[PDB]
RNA sequence: AAGAACACCAACGGCGAAAGCACUCUGCUGGGCCGACACUGACACUGAGAGACGAAAGCUAGGGGAGCGAAUGGGAUUAGAUACCCCAGUAGUCCUAGCCGUAAACGAUGGAUACUAGGCGCUGUGCGUAUCGACCCGUGCAGUGUUGUAGCUAACGCGUUAAGUAUCCCGCCUGGGGAGUACGUUCGCAAGAAUGAAACUCAAAGGAAUUGACGGGGGCCCGCACAAGCGGUGGAGCAUGUGGUUU
């Protein structure tokens, strides 16, 4: 990204710069495109389920739109702690989400005063800001994809900790041991996301024959 | 000087030789700061040994009143009297001493 | 032997004299200065009094 | 000439021509005051009228103040000499500067 | 108290000459909750007032207040410095009701043969100058002027 | 007229082995850094003893003494005040000869050498780009500060100036108190410095960090908590409870 910004940690993924701005190498992340696409091709086919974990503002909706093509799931706000490691209380939050979209087609809203019903509307209006994409998830993914390092930090470390593959931000910013599966070059615009996503997203689609 | 003072005994009787060594201690403590309390308040216990089960122990509780808005508690416990006596007037004597330097802080 | 000098003959108010003479001496430093020298101060105090001035302008 | 010198425990207030010659003063003290008074501001306004309105009325409207000193007085001492009949030039403080000098006191422990 | 925002009473007035001065004159005169009392208190010393100043008493009444009323007192602080009284100026609302409880206590202080007798000497002479109520407010107003320097 | 000290410049600053060195110049003089194409050819590191330098205070003579200031007086604060506060003030503080050789003399971190991610900016001196007028920008070397990766660490924290990874050499510790005391020895005019035990005695002393409590620590807020107002108690007489004495 720049001279004060730049991670000695991309130095064998580094080709050439320029004035200020840095210069990614397109030649050894083509392997990974392949060895990525090789492995959601090859793991589609089985049946697993998968996430996106995007909030940056910039691909909010873009990651949003990308969930709808496949049967994949998508996380559009933020991460929000214990939404994997702590499945049991997300279950309970789920759980609990599934039963008060039916709870708003009862006739039951009549009988409570005008507080209590803003609340249980803030309430429901709080939960789907948060728990969107996750409605007919029923279980743990196996692959979890993530859009942005910085900002979801806690997402990338709950995968390292249940033991899930993953995809990461691994341009200048963020430590490439993290993740197994290496695509750098995502922070530049939404060309480099949607470049990259669309391709990873088709990919998911033939997989699923 | 010009001061009275109250006993009580709460679990005993209080003896002539007792009174005199009550006077002697706090008289000390209070002698310093004179010209700033009226009266001062004793009560005596005894517990334990043949009286109760339990090691021997004698309470001293000593409660002071100042003429300017002063509250002091203390209390204390020793397996004697006379040594339980010893412990509260030296804690009386801390704090009289402590409100002194909060009125002349000047 | 002077610090300041304001040469005004006739201001526009009575308390406005004030803002030309109270900003002028304190560019200047007189009050503080003086409250310095009136205690001796050891090259600890100097070395403390020094990083707060500075702390105080730059930031 | 106005000489005015100002302190925490007293304000000062001489009067006297350009060739220095003293012709009338008064301080806080002199008013009336005593102890911590003196450095009060307001002491400094009743001890600059009372040595500057008997200047007044023996002519020389000019008039030029030397501040020599901090003090809470020497900010109202202006709008006592201000709230008069006179004209001023200088407004400067001829207030003294050592370079290193001296060894000053000791610091206060209370 | 800690909140600073106290209510405004509802300021009456009397039936017969509806001003509310009156109202907050005879609320201080009374000590065990009657009122029935204070009238007669006061509409046999008004009366005692015109029987012998031949004029209207509200005037005499008016003017009272007004020369009695100091508008400034000295208040006690030590939060900088020891033992210091510095002034401080009354607003008109307080400075009223302040200068009630100098004419009441005084009248109670002073001889007499009743309360309407004291009380009606006091205002005559409290609106002439002379008067006890008076006294105090050039005691309270020369600890201003003495301490007129704040220390 | 005198003595002493040098505001501003002044710091995220420079030099020195440290202790330390700041108003200005001038003389003599030491050390460091870099450049390179003169040369030397391992001539290196550390260092027991020893030797030199070595803040203030203090001592021995001779001068000087403005201001400030142990001691000593006086006036206050206080139960007391041989203190804190205030007014006066000796030695000393200064100079030139010499003694003393101790400090939290601290970076509480011995010196030399090789290796080990980076980010910011401060000097000194080169290189190149560049406006080739310097500047700016980009880099090398030797330093100086601040964050920080691996790694180490009990933890705090250190972290290319290591408290990391390694080699060489010197000094130093082996529970606490007794005690850096006693005897003896060396030095010193002295004050005292260095070297340095034992008897007897305890089962702890101590480090980091946590949790509460506390604080005449800080910030915010609350209650008839104070303030303000009204009326009482404490005094009088009589009800009625407790102590005490009496029985
Ligand atoms: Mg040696
Ligand atoms: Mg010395
Ligand atoms: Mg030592
Ligand atoms: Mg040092
Ligand atoms: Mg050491
Ligand atoms: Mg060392
Ligand atoms: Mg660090
Ligand atoms: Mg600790
Ligand atoms: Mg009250």
């Amino acid at each position: 990204h720049g001279t004060r910004k730049w991670n000695p940690r991309m130095s064998p993924y580094i080709s050439a710069k320029c004035k200020g701005i840095h210069i990614i190498n397109l030649t050894r992340t083509a392997r990974f495109l392949s060895e990525a696409c090789d492995l959601v091709f090859d793991a589609s086919s089985r049946g697993k389920q998968f996430l996106i974990v995007g909030t940056k503002n910039k691909a909010a909706d873009s990651v949003a739109r990308a969930a709808i093509r496949a049967r994949c799931h998508y996380v559009n706000k933020k991460w929000l702690g214990g939404m994997l490691t702590n499945w049991s209380t997300t279950e309970t939050r789920l759980h609990k989400f599934r039963d008060l979209r039916m709870e708003q087609t009862a006739g039951r809203l009549a009988r409570l005063p005008k507080r209590d019903a803003a609340v249980v509307k803030r309430q429901l209006s709080h939960l789907q800001t948060y728990l969107g994409g996750i409605k007919y998830m029923t279980g743990l993914p196996d692959i979890v994809i993530i859009v942005d390092q910085q900002e979801e930090y806690t997402a990338l470390r709950e995968c390292i900790t249940l033991g899930i593959p993953t995809i990461c931000l691994i341009d200048t910013n963020c430590n490439p041991d993290l993740a197994d599966i290496s695509i750098p070059a995502n922070d530049d615009a939404i060309a480099s996301i949607r470049l990259i996503l669309t391709k990873l997203v088709f990919a998911i689609c033939e997989g699923r024959s | 000087s010009s001061v009275k003072l109250i006993l009580q005994g709460r679990n005993l009787e209080v003896s002539d030789n007792v009174r005199s060594h009550v006077e002697d201690k706090v008289g000390k403590s209070v002698a310093k700061h004179s010209h700033l309390v009226r009266e001062v308040d004793v009560r005596l216990s005894a517990r334990g040994g043949d009286l109760s089960k339990g090691p021997k122990l004698r309470r001293c509780e000593v409660t002071l009143f100042t003429k300017r808005h002063g509250v002091i508690r203390a209390e204390e416990d020793a397996e004697s009297l006379y040594s339980s006596i010893d412990l509260v007037s030296s804690i009386i004597q801390r704090k009289l001493r402590k409100i002194k330097d909060k009125v002349s802080d000047h | 032997a002077y610090n300041v000098q304001v040469l005004v003959d006739d201001n526009e108010n009575e308390e406005r004299l004030l803002n030309r003479f109270r900003r002028e001496v304190m560019r200047a430093g007189v009050i503080q200065e003086c409250k310095r020298r009136r205690y001796f101060e050891n090259k600890q105090e100097e070395k403390k009094r020094k990083h707060r001035e500075a702390a105080k302008r730059n930031s | 000439v106005i000489h005015v010198q100002a302190s925490f425990n007293n304000t000062i207030v001489t009067v006297t021509d350009v060739r220095g010659r003293v012709v009338s003063w008064a301080s806080a003290g002199t008013c009336g005051f005593r102890g911590t008074k003196r450095g009060t501001p307001f002491a400094a306004q009743t001890a600059a009228g009372n040595a500057i309105r008997t200047v007044v009325e023996q002519g020389m409207q000019r008039a030029e103040v030397m501040i020599k000193g901090p003090g809470l007085g020497r900010d109202a001492a202006l709008r006592a000499i201000r709230r008069s009949g006179i004209l001023l030039s200088f407004v400067r403080d001829v207030t003294p500067m050592p370079h290193n000098g001296c060894r000053p006191p000791k610091k206060r422990r209370v | 108290s800690r909140r600073g925002t106290v209510e405004e009473k509802t300021a009456k007035s009397d039936p017969i000459y509806r001003n509310r001065l009156v109202n907050m004159l005879v609320n201080r005169i009374l000590k065990h909750g009657k009122k029935s009392l204070a009238y007669q208190i006061l509409y046999r010393a008004v009366k005692k007032i015109q029987q012998k100043t031949e004029t209207n008493p509200l005037s005499v009444l008016r003017q009272a207040i007004r020369g009695v009323t100091p508008d400034i007192a000295v208040k006690a602080r030590r939060v900088g410095g020891s033992t210091h009284q510095v002034p401080i100026e009354i607003g008109s609302t307080q400075g009223k009701a302040l200068a009630i409880r100098w004419l009441l206590g005084a009248a109670r202080k002073r001889p007499g043969r009743n309360m309407a007798f004291k009380l009606s000497s006091e205002l005559v002479d409290a609106a002439k100058g002379s008067g006890d109520a008076v006294r105090k407010k050039e005691e309270t107003h020369r600890m201003a002027e003495a301490n007129r320097a704040f220390a």
